[PDB]
RNA sequence: ACACAUGCUACAAUGGCCGGUACAAAGGGCUGCGAUGCCGUGAGGUGGAGCGAAUCCUUUCAAAGCCGGUCUCAGUUCGGAUCGGGGUCUGCAACUCGACCCCGUGAAGUCGGAGUCGCUAGUAAUCGCAGAUCAGCAACGCUGCGGUGAAUACGUUCCCG
């Protein structure tokens, strides 16, 4: 069935259903469900238009609904940005958060493998 | 799965460092691992290739090998 | 209701607190909020001219007020400008649609940027005038998510009657204004 | 204020996840407002969280275990 | 960051996902393959019946295809590179430097222009195999190598020998 905007997989696992969320891990999505009641095993396409109400008013109290994750995410990394910490101006100009590889590795975050 | 190598060429010198509970550096060419807790407390040399580094030893340091501290390069921008 | 719950509680409870903590010696004298001016601002002007109606929209349902554009003092070579071109929007508001409008952000709108982790209280100018800058649009309940086109961020200041800029934190510390030393 | 420029008003009801609820003006014509944070700064336990978040030596050492 | 090459992964409805599901062709084992069951979501770990073997072990031993649920033609649930972190593996040693599962970030690429190359009978594709070379893995290129199964044919004028 249909969300509160997010588009959810069809027969997989609970777990990755949720998970498939930018903002949302593996384990986030399972201790999310086990609270609501939704086990792993059941899948999205057999679920209840009550089970979609639980879990929206579940994933307000201690997390966040999808749009409220996205009104919380990017602003909390703008304000932890300058003159905060200075995590903020490592992650504004593009540099590795945690100490992460420069030129050897970590292209990821770098950007592709430009054809210079 | 806290069992990764032992480090036994370190861990028969911190032996026999810790039957005389001394803290002196332990001049080997150990930059293996230092995972179990009887490495704490004593000292050792770094061998990278190139040159050591000394730095002191305390209890909560638990989750790395012995070289990935510093790589045998340095970054320093320019 | 007669009154805003935000004047409601500030008239007294930030009157006296304010009085307590540095007694001016005279009434009338306590800083108080002036006036609160939310600035659209636009520059991608001369390229596109549906943005600004766009911004106009965007500022409307969210300040109960008719948003009043701002045209081009002077024409500039390097940023493509023209004298008499609409670039930026503004709203101003006072009394009670003022209260509602700043109640309604502490409430929503700061909780609504996003996972607010609190603000620099160093924003404030030499007369006790406090700005900060919303990023990129539309941080209340009013405008949908799937009707935001793209981000138009906006500008939002406080004006009140303080002659020092310690007597405007102090009024927005007592306010429900979150500061970070 | 002008005659209808501006969009209309009418009371709207704030309720947020807690319990809480608010009463005030906006523009929003359906009276009612589902909110996702109450009258209680959840930013205060936000930085209280990330101010510890933070630290490269600890960590360093942490992971070094010699 | 490259000029290039026998040339994986893919570009999707002749495709993917998961739970379940039958056959056989058919190498090797003395410092090794290694089962019922207990440990795990996974590389694996304490243990070991059997074993110089048409037995036991790679399990009674896969899949394309096969009967069911679905995505509805898109940089997506196909695609996995890279990255942080649990780490496993054999190695005195996995850090500059090997292989692997998993939590997450999720890139060029929408069947590729001028051109070039394999292929008439179980031939080239569409699912498969690895021993020794290693204690350890690049092994997806090799030395040996099973299965299902079509297309076309006026002649050497034409390029090459
Ligand atoms: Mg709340
Ligand atoms: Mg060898």
């Amino acid at each position: 069935a249909r969300l509160v905007g997010v588009d959810l997989p069809r027969d997989k696992r609970m777990e990755i259903a949720l998970t498939y969320i930018y903002g949302i891990g593996r384990t986030r999505s399972n201790e999310i469900l086990a609270a609501t009641g939704i086990d792993k095993n059941m899948r999205t396409k057999d679920l209840t238009d009550d089970q979609v109400t639980v879990l929206r008013d579940y994933i307000e109290g201690n997390l966040k609904v999808e749009g409220d994750l996205r009104r919380e995410v990017q602003a909390d990394i703008r304000r932890k940005i300058e003159i905060g910490c200075y995590q903020g101006l490592r992650h504004r100009r593009g540099l590795p958060v945690r100490g992460q590889r420069t030129k050897t590795n970590a292209r990821t975050r770098k950007g592709p493998k430009r054809t210079i | 799965k806290k069992g990764p190598f032992v480090d036994d060429h370190l861990l028969k010198k911190v032996d026999v460092q810790n039957e005389k509970n001394t803290k002196q550096v332990i001049k080997t060419w150990s930059r293996r691992s230092t995972i179990i807790p009887d490495f704490i407390g004593h000292t050792f040399a770094v061998h990278d290739g190139r040159k050591h580094v000394p730095v002191f030893v305390t209890e909560a340091m638990v989750g790395h090998k012995l070289g990935e501290f510093a790589p045998t390069r340095t970054f320093k921008g320019h | 209701k007669a009154l805003p719950r935000l004047k409601q509680r500030y008239r007294e409870e930030i009157r006296e607190a304010l009085q307590q903590e540095f007694n001016y010696a005279n009434v009338m004298q306590i800083p108080g909020v002036v006036k609160v001016v939310v600035n659209m601002g636009v520059g991608d002007a001369a390229r596109d001219a549906k943005l600004i109606n766009g911004a106009i929209n965007d500022l409307a349902l969210i300040t109960g007020q008719k948003p009043e554009v701002r045209r081009a003092r002077k024409s500039i070579a390097q940023f493509k400008l023209r004298e008499g071109m609409p670039i930026g929007a503004r709203v101003t508001l006072r009394g009670d649609r003022m209260w509602e409008f700043l109640d309604r952000l502490i409430s929503i709108a700061l909780p609504r940027i996003r996972d607010f982790r609190g603000l620099s209280p160093k924003q404030f100018d030499g007369t006790g005038n406090y700005t900060f800058g919303l990023n990129e649009q539309s941080m209340f309940h009013e405008i949908d998510v799937d009707s935001i086109d793209r981000p138009r961020g906006m500008d939002i200041t406080v004006v009140t009657t303080a002659t020092n800029d310690a007597e405007g934190r102090a009024l927005l510390r007592a306010l429900g204004f979150p500061f970070k030393e | 204020m002008k005659t209808g420029i501006h969009p209309e008003y009418v009371d709207t009801t704030v309720q947020c996840g807690c319990g809480h609820s608010f009463t005030t003006r906006s523009t929003k014509q359906s009276g009612t407002i589902v909110v996702e944070v109450c009258s209680q700064c959840h930013p205060f336990y936000t930085g209280k969280q990330k101010i510890l978040d933070s630290g490269g030596r600890v960590a360093r050492f942490e992971k070094r275990y010699g």
